[PDB]
């Protein structure tokens, strides 16, 4: 129960800090994230027409 | 064993591929556990809907200008004008 | 700026709120409502109507306000003082305090509205817990850290059982303790604050150790309502933040109940049974299971019922008898013929009444003195009509017993001095299974009625039989 | 004639049944202007907002405060017979609810609705929805789109339930 | 503005103080109008019969009449005294 909780516990300390660097990431005015949407919703489109 | 926290997050990776494809509605009234959203007019009876919060629902009463649909949790994140998606199933739940 | 909004509607307790941007309001959401007394007005949101309009009830009076006041949100729910600075305070529905002793200190402010324990959080258990009287040892013994349920009618004796058992129980529990009152008198909450203060429970001047929530039947619907949230919030941070075995007491739980339904036909629900809201096990559901014992801490909640009417099967009491551990039933048949208190043992249930808990000795002598009181109260027809020379041999002698028993359950409390004028007595809990399991086997059958009634264990009714008899 | 357009059935039948009149002899184009001037000049007026509202007056007083402030406006062909109908049957209170469903049925039979994404799609008036819906999004995308979420909100939410 | 003079029909209703009496009966009476109105507050018909704002919503506000249901018609003027219900002591 001890090596249960503290491997429960070292995987949800992990995934907040995952979650707060993919956040911090986005506010910083990526290029990459902006030309990748507009590309993405082109390609759907064309596949369904 | 050997980084078990590594193996959860490579099979998590690639899921949100294809949502590009409408199927929502709005939400116009809820409270108290009822929620009447106008439109979908493709959702079938006893239907389990899927709102923007995360909660899920069931329409249960589909009217000609809204759909009375009965929230399976709390109501407090669900306001006015929250898109409810639908699913496409009825409500089921697991066996075996 | 914060999201404000326009009254649109103002009928009683229910104030529509028209809010001119489209960030609207969420359910169960703290108003602000700005009029002229230092104090402003709080207002929980209920239900949205839709058009950007959202219906919401106030904590207090609606007089005065007119069709277009500025209505501020605050974001959040009603948010209260938790942790020790609450104790030995009295504080109301929106957390303010009212003894008139400067501001509640508190380092955080938890929410009135919160989620109660998963099923994998819940930690359940046995112990016993005593409390002193003869007939909540032997027949519903009371579960520590568990809902223990009061009920009774107007008069019989709702309001002396909670304060019996705080002086007895919860002066040497080592924890803290949570007296919120709901729908209680104007002149029940001056006078539990001066006794505890007598005593040690409250000290201003010290450490304090029990936490005392206003909220009487004299304001309006909605701080009735909500005056449950605001009393439990605080035990629930004290068990689970610091895990202390805290100690709910509500007087009256049935108030909480009775205040929702007054202000759900003017939100747009349909009534149900007997003019009650149709969210009826919904809304005593939530706020129950948040008052129970988790792997953190425990609760033992001591709440008192009150029956509509003299009436057990009503909307309000029979929704509330499936979400506690034990029960005590308040007859108002048995309180005019001079049991004090009237315990029912026909009709008071425990969960903790059996051979693995209390032993094999205290299960006999629960089972042979609930025989001998069922057949006496089902043979009452003929008694009350032919008379007590009708029966037989075995059932004269029956008879006896059964009216020497009842009247040995009712000993005098210490809060009821004043009016009974015999002496507190606590009876402890093997003195009581030695005292009930002799007069059943035939040695106190010499003595007579009247030496029982009033009493303690065995060592009162021998002393009282003696005086009678110079 | 009735367009499949539903609109309710009881509230949204009034301007439904005086475009199946209109609807001849070219005459929904005069309609449209005619209807936006009886509701700017009781609005943003206050002069017969109070005085029509209220529940007095008469039949005869409520229909000759109708036809006098039409001779001086923009109403001489079948626009005089909307507020007649709606006087004596007392329905003077909901204006805007009459004039705003109007509207809806040109812009139905002869064009696009619906959205997007953030503010306002274009509603072209061609044909079919999957041909005009592909040329409008890539010509909006480039030009402006201030971006001021949906991709970072379903990402998140995974992550937590499998926790 | 063209369209105020034009249409005559006493377009000088001071209804923030005031209202007209749309409907009465059972004891109660819906008042059209008292924007300034506040929740529980007195009020005075034509007839001089006193009355009380229990529920005040967009449009209406249902005022309860104090008295008789025969002093009270449709298109009354009723008007508002500006306080509560209050009463006199000393
Ligand atoms: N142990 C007791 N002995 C004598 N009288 C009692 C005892 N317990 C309660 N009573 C009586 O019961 C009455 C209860 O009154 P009250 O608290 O107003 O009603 P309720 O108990 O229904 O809330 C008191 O007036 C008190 O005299
Ligand atoms: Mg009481």
């Amino acid at each position: 129960r001890y090596e249960a909780q503290v491997r429960q516990h070292e995987q949800e300390q992990l995934a907040s800090t995952v979650i707060s660097k993919v956040q911090s990431e986005l506010q910083n005015a990526k290029f990459q994230d902006k030309v990748l949407a507009q590309a993405v919703e082109e390609v759907e489109r064309l596949f369904a027409k | 064993p050997t980084e078990v926290s590594s193996i959860l997050e490579s099979k998590i990776r690639g899921v949100s591929d294809e949502a590009n494809l409408d199927e929502t509605g709005r939400v116009l009234s809820v409270g108290d556990g009822i929620a009447r959203v106008f439109g979908l007019n493709n959702c079938q009876a006893e239907e389990l809907v899927e709102f923007a919060s995360g909660v899920k629902g069931m329409a249960l009463n589909l009217e000609p200008g809204q759909v009375g649909i009965v929230l399976f949790g709390s109501d407090r994140e669900v306001k006015e004008g929250e898109i409810v998606k639908r699913t496409g199933k009825i409500v089921d739940v697991p066996i075996g | 700026g914060p999201a404000s909004g326009k009254i649109r509607a103002v009928i009683g307790a229910v104030v529509d709120v028209q809010f001119e941007q489209g960030e609207l309001p969420a359910i169960l959401n703290a108003l602000t409502i700005d009029q002229g007394n230092n104090q402003k007005l709080v207002l929980e949101v209920a239900q949205h109507l839709g058009e950007n309009a959202v219906r919401a009830i106030a904590m207090d009076g609606t007089e005065g306000l007119v069709r277009g006041q500025t209505v501020v949100d605050t974001g959040a729910p009603i948010s209260v003082p938790v942790g020790r600075g609450t104790l030995g305070r009295i504080i109301n529905v929106v957390g303010e305090p009212i003894d008139e002793r400067g501001p509640i200190e508190c380092k955080q402010r938890n929410p009135i509205h919160a989620d109660p324990p998963s099923f994998v959080e819940q930690s359940t258990e046995a112990e016993v817990l005593e409390t002193g009287i003869k007939v909540v040892d032997l027949l519903a013994p009371y579960a520590r850290g568990g809902k223990i349920g009061l009920f009774g009618g107007a008069g019989v004796g709702k309001t002396v059982f909670i304060q019996e058992l705080i002086n007895n129980i919860a002066k040497a529990h080592g924890g803290f303790s949570v007296f919120t009152g709901v729908g209680e008198r104007t002149r029940e909450g001056n006078d539990l604050y001066r006794e505890m203060k007598e005593t040690g429970v409250i000290n201003l001047e010290g450490e304090s150790k029990v936490a005392l929530v206003f909220g009487q039947m004299n304001e309006p619907p909605g701080a009735r309502a909500r005056v449950a949230l605001t009393g439990l919030t605080i035990a629930e941070y004290f068990r689970d933040e610091e895990g202390q075995d805290v100690l709910l007491f509500v007087d009256n739980i049935f108030r909480f109940t009775q205040a929702g339904s007054e202000v759900s036909a003017l939100l747009g629900r349909i009534p149900s049974a007997v003019g009650y809201q149709p969210t009826l096990a919904t809304d005593m559901g939530l706020l129950q299971e948040r008052i129970t014992t988790t792997r953190k801490g425990s609760v033992t909640s001591v709440q008192a019922v009150y029956v509509p009417a003299d009436d057990l099967t009503d909307p309000a009491p029979a929704t509330t008898f499936a979400h506690l551990d034990a029960t005590t039933v308040l007859s108002r048949g048995i309180s005019e013929l001079g049991i004090y208190p009237a315990v029912d043992p026909l009709d008071s249930k425990s969960r903790l009444l059996d051979v693995s808990v209390v032993g094999q000795e205290h299960y006999d002598v629960a089972t042979g003195v609930q025989q001998t009181l069922q057949a006496y109260k089902s043979l009452q027809d003929i008694i009350a009509i032919l008379g007590m020379d009708e029966l037989s041999e075995q059932d004269k002698l029956t008879v006896e017993r059964a009216r020497k028993i009842q009247r040995f359950l009712s000993q005098p409390f210490a809060v009821a001095e004043v009016f009974t004028g015999i002496e507190g007595k606590l009876v402890r809990l093997k003195d009581t299974i030695a005292s009930f399991k002799a007069v059943l086997e035939g040695k106190y059958d010499h003595l007579p009625e009247n030496a029982f009634y009033m009493v303690g264990g065995i060592e009162d009714v021998v002393a009282k039989a003696e005086k009678i008899a110079a | 004639i009735k367009p499949p357009v539903q609109l309710f059935g009881l509230d949204g039948t009034y301007a439904t049944a005086l475009f199946s009149a209109s609807a001849k002899d070219s005459s929904i184009e005069k309609t449209f202007q005619s209807v936006q001037k009886l509701s700017s000049t009781i609005s943003k007026d206050a002069k017969v907002a109070q005085v029509l509202s209220n529940p007095a007056l008469s039949l005869n007083s409520r229909k000759e405060v109708v036809s006098v402030l039409s001779k001086e406006l923009k109403l001489e062909p079948v626009v005089s017979n909307l507020l007649t109908v709606l006087a004596e049957n007392n329905r003077l209170s909901l204006f805007d609810s009459i004039a705003k469903q109007f509207s809806v049925l040109n812009d139905a039979y002869n064009g696009v609705v619906e959205a997007t994404v953030v503010s306002a799609k274009p509603l072209d008036s061609k044909i079919l929805n999957r041909l005009t819906k592909s040329i409008t999004n890539s010509k909006y995308v480039g030009p402006g789109k201030t971006l001021k979420a949906s991709k970072v909100n379903k990402l998140n939410k995974v992550l937590s339930e499998t926790i």
